[PDB]
């Protein structure tokens, strides 16, 4: 039993004992939230022995168990550098999520917990399934989940927003998995050890890539085809928010570096224009529309469409800086959009019951350890250096400019925007003014539990950023495999 | 701690003490009106108005301006502003 | 309102009633001069502007140890 | 108080002195009646 | 005067007029503290300063003292004849 | 206005010997004035 | 309407008046100047030019407007204005579970 | 005598002040360094090295007028 | 001393401001004071060390950003420069928390304000000492954050909300 | 061209002076006392120039 | 004058405790203690980053020429 | 921190057209403006001149269009320079009383009957804390400048051969500033400086309606406007970029 089946297994025997334990024991709600906590709680244990155990400059897949049993449709797990901090971030903010709910469901608790952890076990699956097939499949056994959770704990506006993720996700989809099949089907396999030693002509890849980017672009999502995540990222559930930001909006981003760098570079060098054009848009129309945003999970929610936009900008660099910057920007926006939907979706809309910007002022004054976190999220958001905001920011920037200059100069316009529309919404909600006249009731500053929800989202994105080479380390060798290029004096040594 | 009503009548009577349109320095008390006791016109109140709010360093407005139409009048308008000096 | 209490507010009507209306804004849209001319500048226009000149700069520079008596332009 | 209006004048006098030390020293450096040399 | 404040307010920073009874005690505390980090910080700049140039002795260079790259040099120098 | 009333350069520039090639960085730099064009 | 309105007319010509000029003895004489044409026009009584005196000095007082009026701290538009303003609800707030 | 660059690149003397009458300047930043740049110790040293730089500028400006007759008073700035 | 020159404010500014309930007022204003003219003083000695005898000191901590061609360290640099400019910030520093002790007596906010004055002094000094240009303008980011803070420093004044706006995003 | 209100800027401008009778000169006459009178106010305008002066003439012997 | 230094931490009032709501136990213990063991196991973990491996082979070839010097000539 | 004792000591009040008297009141604060006006405008043998009346030496120094050119337009802002510093230390220690009589109330003069301990308030000065700052900033502003004029300036000063500075051999002008500018220009600001101090000393408590009728013509009304709007740049910002991009912001949530 390998550690990366491990990996998958915890969450499933955590569903056994969650939908079981009734029988052993009216059994308390309490409990069932702490078989859930725990439950994950050892599937990051389980992580963090993996990366003890990880190998840096290792070519081949590590901790794969040999199958040898083949079938039509087998699951083989492996994992290398690109694929070994996704799955960290998937560990250390699952456990996250529960802590940011336990007070806030109140009813089918159950089947909270139960769709919670089994949406671990299947994120997981995505990051360490070896072959294209078993990606796809893992890309999209999430949206029935997704559904019935926005369905059962989202907002008012819910069932809009569940058919919309799940409708924009299904369309694109289908058209990555008709670029999928054309893969296997010249090439025999979809394993990844034997589809990227292959040699796909020209326009092969072009129309392999339009398949294949047509899902990305609705994932990422690109500005205009980012109407489902302004509907669910903020009717969800907070703890479908959390993980709807910080790791479901990173599947495209790790499927780049699968699907199209290795295989496609041709198709990928002749089209960046196009998708540098869709990214510098992305990233003026969302700032400028953020800035116009009054609910305040959707202004947090349209920061991640222009971050998402700078990142996608990386990994189509072909440069070592922009990709290696384009995973620990991925990374650095899970910390703190996860830190910001927190704010917003679990400590502000639980004391007030809406998230209009306009019934909230100088909550510094009754709040401040609320501000000064937030401050801290917002300066984050804003790409301040000392977060791994801005080392992910610059090393992403630094590669769309040099493939590109025309686009890295309006990719770099974000510096000003970001910074104005996450200081314009911590001021019209920490400062300017004293405590709005609207709150009847006074507000209690944070719980314990939402400052260590905080304060440990703070201390990662703080730490990274001050010692990047903790996942830069990690990333070189592996990063290296994916770039496509030769120099006149180096290539064809003899 | 703050302004007392001793201290505001003493800075208003010698206010009204170097006005030559007040009909004498003897006329002014507590209750005193500036139209019928003073005798001063509508354009000597306004005067007289505006030279309360400089001496306490406030900006009085055009409604209480109006509301204004005694020497009592005037000491209860600065008491009750905090930010009067 | 919710099913978490939370504490009292002095829910706005007008305010209320201002963020009833953005959420359902969309229903109301149509095609007009004006709406057709915006719709066509953000969408095509500009982004056509900048792959236009994303595609004619592509490859116009390289920057990496550049000297004196060597340019910047590589096509 | 007292001590203010020393340090007022002790600062006002150890000025106006130091302008015409100065003066009468690099006065004719400035003025170019006399090259520094000389 | 002072403003008005609310008592349930809890910030670090101390909040409105916070000056506890014992802020004489605590404030030497945290003052060992902060003295324990610079000479720890002062331990290693002495030990990784670099320099490329050697001071002449009788000038004030107070360094020479505690930092190790000029007391070795030093230490070496004095060896003549 | 200035443009029609400014001062001529009251001195002629100055000549390092060498033209300070070597210490500027060789002939692949920019050196001082050697010998050279009247300005 | 007409009274209430002249009267504050009348008062702002006085503060303009002092604005321009930083020197309150120079504006003493030219406080005189702005009392006495108000003293000319005491015996209008006809509702069709009072209302349209008041359009012309009005209308003046903006021909000579300051860029920036002078306005006590502790006043809109003050430098103390609004400085540390207090907590509006001071009592605690009710007790509930986040 | 005229200082060359052999000891003149040693003296660390500044790049643009590396002229003909720098061999003056070398003794003065000694005091310089052993004063500590005050401006009231080497007077002395300070003074003679204004002495070659000023007749050496009085070189110059004469040939900038022997430059400017050449071109019948015309502009070179 | 060199590396002494960078911590000391940041660490007045980190007790001041974490633990204003635990020193209070003058506790605060003991530190921050404390911590800025102890570094105000080793600058004075850094000035004559390196300035007048010329010796540039190079310290080099830990690698901040690694990635191929950009190695990136939390190195710190003396020069004539940085000493030149280290001294007018140390000084004027150091007198502006002692003018502080009486200007804000009457604020409710003391130990807020001076952690703010101590954390820009510290953002300062890592903006001239760093050897490199990335370092630097993390304390360009740093002076500038710690300047937005103390212009909204009476956050309840909406028109000098709009200064801090004005500061940061310009 | 006159106004309805008679406003004239010429004699706007002229009337600009210390007038000779104002109803509130007693009250605004401390200004322009023995304490702000316009030798005392200069009085001070340069501090040590007196001690400088004396003390520099000594230096000067 | 100065004020004691008052404020309720985490809400709670000073008559009572701070009440758990049971994620304290494994967020404390699991969460954070498992990310300070692995902390101190990542001070022992062997350095395979290819940088390293690469900077030693860099510093013989440089040793070859007259750049750097070699500790241990022939 | 000088000027921050005039707001402490009056009202927490700022605005110049209420400032007045004073000069007795705060016979320190008044003293340091002084030493700090001159060092700011740079009077001959003080920390300012060392260092200000040697930039525009240096322009002329250089002998072309373009530095001849910045040396005008650098003295008209010398020029102006001043007027403001008179400004400050007129309106505020050396004019009239402009503000209320709380401001100037002392306790010698019997004013009140019954509350004679209080409600007197008679703009007092700041405590040691306040002025200690202030006395050390003093001596800095007279004795810094000349002090250290020869490890900045110098002639061959190497105090920068660390290459922390650096100045490329075709680029220097220094040899000209010294020897090669006219007397006249290098003794120009100090000209201006102490002849224009006179007029604006005149233009108050002296002639004081001078300014005023240029203030109320049609011509004046407008430059002091766009002086005191500050050219403007702030008008055109708010309304054409700044509202520009909330107007774009708009234009896409909504259409
Ligand atoms: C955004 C949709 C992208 C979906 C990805 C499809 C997966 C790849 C199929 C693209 C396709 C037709 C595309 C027709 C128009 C595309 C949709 C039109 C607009 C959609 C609303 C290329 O078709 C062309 O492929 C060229 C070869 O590459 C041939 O030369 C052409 O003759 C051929 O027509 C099929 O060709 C492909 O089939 C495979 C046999 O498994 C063959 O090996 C290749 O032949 C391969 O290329
Ligand atoms: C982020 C929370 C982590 C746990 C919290 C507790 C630690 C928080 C940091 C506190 C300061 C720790 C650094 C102190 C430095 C003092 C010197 C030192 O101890 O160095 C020893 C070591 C370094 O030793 P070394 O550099 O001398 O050599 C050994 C390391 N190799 C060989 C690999 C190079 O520092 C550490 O181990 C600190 C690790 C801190 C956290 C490491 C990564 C945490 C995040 C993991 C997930 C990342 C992806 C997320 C998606
Ligand atoms: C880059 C992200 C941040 C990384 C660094 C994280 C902090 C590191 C140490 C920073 C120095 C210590 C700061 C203490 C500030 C005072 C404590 C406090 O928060 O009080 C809350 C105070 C409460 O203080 P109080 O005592 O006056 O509270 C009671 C009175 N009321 C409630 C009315 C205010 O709340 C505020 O008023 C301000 C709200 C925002 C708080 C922001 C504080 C600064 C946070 C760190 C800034 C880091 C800058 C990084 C620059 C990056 C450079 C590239
Ligand atoms: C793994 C082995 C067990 C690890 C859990 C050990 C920590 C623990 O003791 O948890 C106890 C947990 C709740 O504690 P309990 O006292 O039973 O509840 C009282 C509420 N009134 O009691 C529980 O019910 C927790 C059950 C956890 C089951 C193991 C984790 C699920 C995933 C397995 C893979
Ligand atoms: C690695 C490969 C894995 C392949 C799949 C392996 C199995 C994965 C899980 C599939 C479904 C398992 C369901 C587990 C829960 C079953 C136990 C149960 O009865 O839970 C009941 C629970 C609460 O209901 P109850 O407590 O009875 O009523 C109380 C009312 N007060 O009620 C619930 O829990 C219902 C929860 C909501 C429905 C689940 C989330 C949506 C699933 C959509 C189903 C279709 C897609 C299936 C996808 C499988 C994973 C890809
Ligand atoms: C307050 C701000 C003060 C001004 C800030 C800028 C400082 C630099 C400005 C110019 C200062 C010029 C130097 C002043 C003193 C000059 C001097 O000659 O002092 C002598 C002293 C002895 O040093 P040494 O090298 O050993 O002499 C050997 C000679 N046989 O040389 C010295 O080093 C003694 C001075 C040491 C001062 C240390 C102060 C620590 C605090
Ligand atoms: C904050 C100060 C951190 C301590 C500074 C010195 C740490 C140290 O001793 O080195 C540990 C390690 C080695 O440094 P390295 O980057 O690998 O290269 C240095 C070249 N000799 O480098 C490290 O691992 C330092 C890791 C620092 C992690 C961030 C700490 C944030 C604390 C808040
Ligand atoms: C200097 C060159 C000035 C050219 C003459 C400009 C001029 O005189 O225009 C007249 C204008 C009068 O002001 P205005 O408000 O239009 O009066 C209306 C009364 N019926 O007055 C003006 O508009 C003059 C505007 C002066 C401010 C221009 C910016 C400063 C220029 C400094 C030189
Ligand atoms: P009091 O009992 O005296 O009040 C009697 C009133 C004034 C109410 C009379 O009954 C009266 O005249 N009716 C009010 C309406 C009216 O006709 N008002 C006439 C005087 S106000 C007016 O319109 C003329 C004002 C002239 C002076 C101001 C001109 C504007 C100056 C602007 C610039 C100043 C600074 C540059």
């Amino acid at each position: 039993m390998s550690l990366l089946y491990v990996l998958l297994i915890i969450p499933i025997i955590g569903i056994f004992l969650i939908s079981t334990i009734d029988s052993f024991y009216f059994f308390n709600v309490s409990y069932y939230k702490k078989i859930a906590l725990i439950t994950t709680i050892l599937n990051l244990i389980v992580s963090l022995i993996i990366y003890i155990l990880f190998d840096f400059s290792n070519n081949q897949f590590q901790f794969i168990q040999e199958n040898l049993d083949l079938s039509f449709y087998d699951i083989y797990l492996g994992v290398d550098g690109v694929s070994i901090y996704f799955v960290l971030l998937t560990t250390i903010i699952m456990p996250i999520a529960l802590v940011s709910n336990w007070n806030s469901i109140t009813n089918n608790i159950k089947s909270y917990l139960i769709i919670m952890l089994l949406l671990e076990t299947l994120l997981l699956a995505v990051f360490l399934v070896l072959d294209v097939l078993l990606f796809y499949i893992f890309f999209e056994s999430i949206l029935p989940p997704l559904f019935i959770l926005i369905g059962l704990f989202g907002s008012s506006n819910k069932v809009r927003a569940s058919f919309y993720i799940f409708l924009y996700t299904l369309l694109g989809s289908l058209f990555l998995l008709l670029s999928i099949l054309t893969m296997s089907s010249i090439v025999g396999t979809t394993y990844f050890d034997v589809l990227l030693k292959s040699s796909f002509e020209y326009t092969t890849q072009l129309f392999l890539f339009f398949g294949i980017f047509i899902a990305f672009a609705v994932k990422t999502p690109v500005w205009g085809l980012n109407s489902w995540l302004l509907r669910a990222h903020v009717e969800s559930p907070l703890g479908g928010s959390i993980v709807l930001a910080a790791i479901v909006l990173k599947l495209s981003l790790y499927g780049v570096f699968r699907l199209i760098l290795p295989i496609l570079p041709q198709a990928s060098l002749n089209l960046t224009y196009i998708v540098y054009a869709i990214g510098a848009i992305t990233v003026l129309y969302a700032s400028f529309s953020t800035l116009r945003t009054v609910d305040v999970k959707e202004l947090i929610a349209y920061s991640s469409v222009a971050h998402a936009a700078i990142y996608l900008m990386g990994v189509f660099s072909n440069t070592i800086q922009g990709l290696e910057g384009a995973i620990l920007l991925g990374l650095a926006h899970g910390f703190v959009s996860s830190g910001l939907f927190i704010c917003a979706g679990g400590i502000l809309y639980d004391r007030t019951g809406t998230r209009l910007i306009y019934f909230f002022r100088g909550l510094t004054q009754i709040m401040p350890l609320f501000s000064l976190f937030f401050f801290i999220l917002c300066l984050g958001n804003a790409g301040t250096p000392l977060t791994l905001n801005f080392v992910g920011e610059f090393m992403s920037l630094y590669g769309t400019l040099e493939r590109l200059p025309i686009a890295g100069m309006l990719a770099s316009t974000s510096i000003i925007f970001s910074a104005a529309y996450s200081i314009y919404m911590y001021n019209r909600i920490a400062f300017g003014g004293s405590v709005s006249l609207y709150f009847i009731d006074c507000f209690r500053d944070l719980t314990k539990r939402e400052f260590f929800i905080l304060f440990t989202l703070v201390s990662f994105t703080v730490i990274l950023g001050i010692y990047p080479s903790f996942v830069l380390d990690g990333l070189h060798y592996n990063i290296s495999s994916v770039v496509y290029g030769i120099e006149p004096n180096a290539s064809y040594l003899t | 701690e703050g302004l007392q009503k001793v201290e505001v009548y003493e800075r208003i009577k010698s206010l009204l003490a170097g006005f030559d349109k007040v009909n004498d320095p003897n006329n002014i008390t507590e209750t005193a009106h500036f139209a019928n006791d003073l005798g001063l016109d509508s354009l000597d109140t306004v005067e007289v108005v505006m030279a309360i709010e400089e001496e306490f360093s406030i900006e009085i407005p055009d409604k209480d301006a109006d509301q204004i139409h005694s020497v009592d009048k005037a000491i209860e308008y600065i008491l009750r502003q905090p930010d009067a000096h | 309102m919710a099913g978490l209490q939370h504490y009292k507010i002095a829910m706005d009507p007008a305010l209320v009633r201002l963020g009833s209306m953005i959420s359902n804004r969309y229903k109301y849209f149509r095609w007009t001069k004006r709406t057709a001319l915006v719709s066509f500048m953000y969408v095509v226009v500009v982004p056509s502007t900048i792959g236009y000149l994303a595609y004619k700069t592509d490859g116009l520079w390289d920057l990496r140890a550049k000297r004196r008596g060597d340019l910047i332009s590589e096509r | 108080s007292r001590v203010h209006r020393f340090l007022a004048t002790g600062l006002g006098a150890s000025m106006w002195f130091w302008i015409f030390y100065r003066a009468k020293k690099d006065g004719p450096v400035l003025l170019g009646w006399k090259h520094p040399w000389d | 005067p002072k403003i008005p404040y609310p008592k349930h307010v809890w910030s670090p920073a101390g909040g409105w007029y916070a000056q506890p009874a014992n802020w004489k005690q605590n404030t030497a505390i945290f003052g060992l503290v902060i003295f324990g980090i610079t000479a720890m910080v002062w331990k290693y700049s002495a030990e990784h300063e670099v320099r490329h140039k050697m001071p002449e002795p009788d000038r004030f260079y107070p360094s020479r003292y505690w930092v190790k790259q000029i007391k070795d040099y030093e230490r070496a120098q004095k060896e003549k004849q | 206005v200035v443009k029609l009333t400014y001062p001529d350069r009251v001195s002629y520039p100055r000549e390092f010997e060498g033209g300070l090639e070597r210490e500027l960085g060789g002939a692949g730099a920019v050196r001082a004035f050697l010998c050279l064009d009247d300005e | 309407s007409n009274r209430q309105a002249a009267l504050s007319l009348y008062r702002r010509a006085l503060k303009l008046a002092l604005d321009w000029t930083v020197h309150r003895n120079l504006w003493r004489g030219q406080a005189l100047y702005i009392r006495s044409l108000f003293e000319k026009n005491r015996n209008v009584t006809d509702p069709r030019l009072q209302r349209a005196l008041l359009k012309e000095t009005e209308k003046l007082l903006e021909k000579w407007k300051h860029p920036d009026p002078y306005c006590p701290p502790t006043a809109p538009g003050g430098s103390k204005y609004e400085r540390n303003l207090p907590v509006p609800n001071l009592e605690p707030p009710p007790p509930l579970k986040f | 005598r005229r200082a060359t660059r052999e000891e003149m690149r040693d003296a660390k003397v500044p790049l643009a002040y590396r002229d003909s009458c720098a061999h003056l300047l070398i003794p003065l930043n000694r005091c310089r360094y052993e004063t500590y740049y005050l401006p009231w110790k080497c007077e002395d040293e300070r003074h003679s090295y204004e002495k070659c730089q000023y007749l050496e500028f009085k070189k110059r400006v004469q040939k900038m007028e022997e430059l400017r007759e050449a071109k019948g008073g015309a502009r070179s700035n | 001393m060199y590396l002494s020159i960078i911590i000391l404010p940041l660490l007045g500014s980190v007790v001041s401001g974490f633990f204003g309930r635990k020193v209070g007022v003058s506790g605060a204003q003991l530190i921050t004071c404390s911590s800025v003219i102890i570094t105000t003083i080793l600058s004075i000695i850094a000035f004559f060390e390196v300035g007048f005898n010329n010796i540039p000191v190079t310290i080099n901590i830990f690698r901040w950003i690694d990635s191929e061609w950009f190695i990136i360290n939390w190195g710190f640099q003396y020069d004539s420069l940085t000493v030149s400019m280290l001294i007018p910030v140390l000084i004027i520093s150091s007198l502006v928390h002692i003018y502080s002790i009486s200007y804000m007596s009457s604020d409710p906010h003391n130990q807020r304000f001076f952690s703010y004055l101590s954390l820009f002094t510290f953002m300062m000094i890592i903006l001239v000492t760093a050897n490199n240009y990335l370092l630097m303008f993390v304390g360009w980011e740093g002076v500038g954050v710690c300047s937005y803070l103390l212009v909204s420093f009476w956050f309840t004044r909406i028109a000098a909300n709009q200064s801090s706006i004005s500061a940061f995003l310009t | 061209k006159p106004n309805i209100t008679g406003f004239d800027m010429r004699e706007f401008l002229r009337h600009t002076k210390t007038p000779t009778y104002d109803p509130w000169e007693r009250h605004e006459a401390w200004r322009y006392t023995g304490r702000f009178s316009r030798f005392n106010r200069f009085k001070g305008a340069l501090p040590g120039f007196g001690i400088a002066t004396v003390a520099f003439t000594a230096y000067c012997v | 004058q100065y004020d004691p230094p008052t404020g309720w931490l985490w809400g709670v009032r000073p008559g009572e405790k701070y009440q758990n709501e049971g994620w304290e136990g494994p967020f404390f213990y699991g969460f954070w203690g498992s990310l300070i063991v692995f902390a101190i196991a990542y001070a022992y973990k062997p350095d395979t980053s290819i940088q390293t491996w690469a900077l030693e082979e860099a510093r013989r070839r440089l040793e070859a020429e007259g750049i750097l010097e070699d500790p241990n000539p022939t | 921190l000088g000027a921050g004792s005039v707001i402490h000591a009056v009202a927490d009040n700022q605005d110049f057209r209420k400032f007045g008297g004073l000069i007795s009141y705060l016979p320190l604060t008044y003293s340091v403006m002084l030493i700090a006006s001159l060092s700011l405008v740079a009077f001959p043998f003080m920390t300012g001149f060392y260092s200000k009346d040697f930039i525009l030496e240096s322009a002329y120094g250089q002998f072309s269009f373009s530095g001849v050119a910045v040396y005008i337009i650098a003295t008209i802002g010398a020029i102006f320079t001043t007027l403001y510093s008179v400004k400050v230390l007129y309106l505020t220690f050396l004019s009239n009383p402009n503000g209320p009589r709380t401001y100037y109330r002392l306790a010698i003069d019997n004013f009140f009957s019954a509350q004679a301990i209080k409600s007197y308030k008679p703009a007092h000065e700041g405590d040691f804390f306040l002025t200690l700052p202030l006395v050390i900033l003093a001596l800095f502003s007279i004795f810094f400048g000349f002090i250290t004029k020869d490890i900045f300036i110098g002639l061959g000063s190497n105090f920068f051969v660390d290459n922390s500075l650096f100045i490329h051999p075709i680029h220097e002008i220094m040899i000209d500033t010294e020897f090669a500018v006219p007397v006249l220009f290098k003794l120009l600001p100090f000209i201006f400086t102490i002849s224009f101090s006179v007029i604006a000393l005149t233009l108050s408590e002296l002639l004081s309606e001078l300014v005023i009728y240029f203030k109320f013509s049609r011509f004046g009304y407008n430059i002091f406007g766009f002086f005191n709007q500050r050219f403007l740049i702030e008008f055109f910002y708010n309304k054409y970029i700044t509202n520009l991009i909330l107007n774009l912001g708009g234009q896409i949530t909504k259409i």
